[PDB]
């Protein structure tokens, strides 16, 4: 399922 | 669909007293949530934030929030409210998948009412300094509330509290004023709950 | 006995929008894929419980890959700039999250790690706390999901719902 | 914390052209345009996820957005429309769910010019009764028959603006509440010592920035043109 990645890098 | 409901608009408690602002989130697993607050002519600011873990998040500004799973749980506490803290506080979850965008609450206005040691209310009258007349009730306890006048043609303000720091003193006030020729400070704030004990200035009245 | 879950995403700048590229697994068998290469960017399953949903289903699931996508083809030039890299050229960044649970369906290990240009960049490590960082540009990164709190958005995820799902999936079979 | 929004305050008629600016120094790649009015919280016009990527939000209607580069993002409202008044909020972020904000822009939009007055600006000295009485002068100040409700007002002693000590009304007051854009007052005290209002060598100054027309909308009415202005009353000390 879903685990999106959002945070900056 | 994942929301979060605050049951309360509007909220007052009084300066020392214990606060407890409700906040319930749609059900999501996993739920990521926050609290902002937003000063008086500000922003937001975030308050803090619970991702994982211990489910008792401190905040900056001894506040602290409770993540219960069991209820759908998100409530924000502080246990000795300052006057200070008077503000709008936004509780937030970040949905997945809606995660760039922060979805919030509709928002919780918090009054935190100072404590008037010293009560002492008067009406007193005031001059234009170059020509006409405003009336003055000032001094007066968290618990007594202005209300408007009856008589359309009167302005009459709401309680304003405002606070001399340098001598660590707060005190509440309510403007009146007309210029209905007709019209005096005793017969102002009439249509109100006003204290038997409030001085009138005999002259002024 | 134990189980696996696994999820790929690459992503892969172009010289002329990212390809961007999805596929996942649970016990070394794949349960779907994407790749917005084919005519019709469509999640495909692979396995026939996951088959039979409701198209507003795959609906909801479309929507956030768009949003990963403008995701990834950002950070992917938050990278060319990190290694000081031409702007012309060709670059991939990719990325695994999932989880091991063991006989007792206790998570065993969970995993969320970023390669970038076929070499290791970071990686949550055992613990769920702490990252690991191949070089000068993934300590930044690091520092950065540090400071936000990225390893514990992500523990919540693997030690719960990355453990949830699997396990309904393993029973939908 | 530098999310920095221009121009704090705004005004502009029907058709109009507005640009609200956003700065940040953080390198969050995600910015927001927020507009917040009262019965409806905060809602999203626009946001970005990264320079030169736009994404549309929840009530994107009537403005665009630009982001031309990674720490500026700009509202554009090219036919500005009364619906549009109230106050944006900028902000940046770096992590879901975490966004840091700027300060506010407060944009009034007028449909019909005819309606703008500045503020009339008057001063009153503290009743000497509750000097007394109490030891402590409370001046007041009032602000009156102002339309549109777009004023910020300040205390001013001695040239130096003065917080401690000061309540203004949180919410203005309609003269008459049966027209419907009626002009405002609105109050607020400065409350000192008695020893501090008796020294005749103290100024006290009352400001009131007033927010209104430009010096280029056409003005055609036999009044002065409600223009854009500061207005003040003041006061000196006295002894008694």
């Amino acid at each position: 399922f879903l685990s999106p990645f959002w945070f900056d890098i | 669909a994942q929301s979060v409901t605050q049951p309360d608009a509007r909220v007052t408690v009084s300066e020392g007293a214990s606060l407890q602002l409700r906040c319930k989130y749609s059900y999501s697993a996993t739920p990521y949530l926050f609290w902002y607050v937003q000063y008086p002519r500000q922003g937001l600011q975030m308050l803090l934030k619970y991702y994982s873990g211990d489910p008792v998040v401190q905040g900056v500004n001894g506040f602290e929030a409770e993540f219960s799973k069991s209820d759908s749980s998100f409530h924000l506490r502080k246990a000795s409210v300052h006057w200070s803290d008077s503000a709008v506080y936004f509780c937030a979850v970040s949905a997945k998948g809606t995660g760039s965008k922060l979805s919030f609450g509709k928002g919780a206005k918090l009054t935190v009412s100072p404590n008037i040691q010293n009560p002492d209310p008067a009406v007193y009258q005031l001059r234009d300094s170059k020509s006409k007349s405003v009336c003055l009730f000032t001094d007066f306890d968290s618990q007594t509330n202005v209300s408007q006048s009856k008589d359309s043609d009167v302005y009459i303000t709401d309680k304003c509290v405002l606070d001399m720091r340098s001598m660590d003193f707060k005190s509440n006030s309510a403007v009146a004023w007309s210029n209905k020729s007709d019209f005096a400070c005793a017969n102002a704030f009439n249509n109100s709950i006003i204290p038997e004990d409030t001085f009138f200035p005999s002259p002024e009245s | 006995g134990p189980h696996s879950m696994r999820y790929y995403e690459t992503a892969t700048s172009r010289r002329g929008e990212p390809r961007y590229t999805s596929v996942g697994y649970v016990d070394d068998k794949e349960f779907v894929r994407f790749d917005s290469d084919a005519e019709n960017p469509r999640y495909e399953p692979q396995v026939p419980w996951m088959e039979q949903e409701g198209p507003e289903y795959w609906e909801r699931i479309t929507q956030v890959a768009k949003g990963q996508e403008q995701w990834f083809r950002v950070n992917l030039r938050t990278l060319l700039g990190y290694y000081n890299q031409s702007a012309g050229g060709t670059h991939t960044l990719q990325r695994m999250y999932g989880c091991d649970v063991g006989s007792d369906g206790r998570l065993l290990r969970g995993y969320e790690q970023f390669a970038y240009d076929g070499c290791d960049y970071i990686a949550l490590n055992e613990d769920l706390r702490t990252w690991t960082a191949a070089d000068m540009a993934a300590q930044i990164t690091r520092r950065k999901w540090e400071q936000a709190g990225a390893a514990e958005y992500y523990r919540a995820y693997l030690e719960g719902e990355c453990v949830e799902w699997l396990h309904r999936y393993l029973k939908n079979g | 914390a530098a999310v920095t929004q221009s121009p704090r305050n705004k005004v502009t008629v029907t058709g109009g052209n507005v640009t609200l600016s956003c700065r940040q120094t953080n390198s969050h790649n995600y910015m927001y345009w927020y507009r917040q009015d009262t019965g409806h919280g905060l809602r999203l016009i626009h946001y970005s996820y990264g320079a030169g990527n736009l994404q549309i939000g929840d009530v994107p209607d009537g403005y665009k957005a630009t982001r031309t580069t990674q720490e500026d993002f700009f509202l554009l409202l090219e036919l500005a429309s009364p619906s549009q008044t109230s106050l944006y909020f900028c902000a940046s972020s770096d992590a879901p769910g975490q966004l840091y904000f700027g300060e506010g822009s407060k944009l009034t939009v007028l449909e019909d010019l005819k309606n703008v007055f500045p503020p009339e600006v008057a001063v009153f000295e503290p009743s000497e009764a509750e000097i007394s009485h109490t030891q402590k002068a409370t001046l007041v100040c009032l602000a009156t028959g102002f339309y549109p409700d777009h004023v910020e007002l300040s205390w001013w002693v001695n040239g130096k603006e003065v917080h401690s000590g000061v309540c203004t009304d949180p919410q203005p007051l309609k003269e008459q509440p049966a027209l419907n854009d009626s002009r405002y007052a609105l109050s607020s005290r400065l409350r000192v010592s008695a020893t501090f209002w008796q020294n005749p060598r103290n100024h006290f100054r009352c400001q009131v920035q007033f927010y209104g027309l430009s010096e280029n909308d056409e003005w055609t009415q036999d009044r002065a043109k409600p223009v854009t202005q500061i207005v003040s009353a003041e006061a000196w000390g006295r002894a008694d």
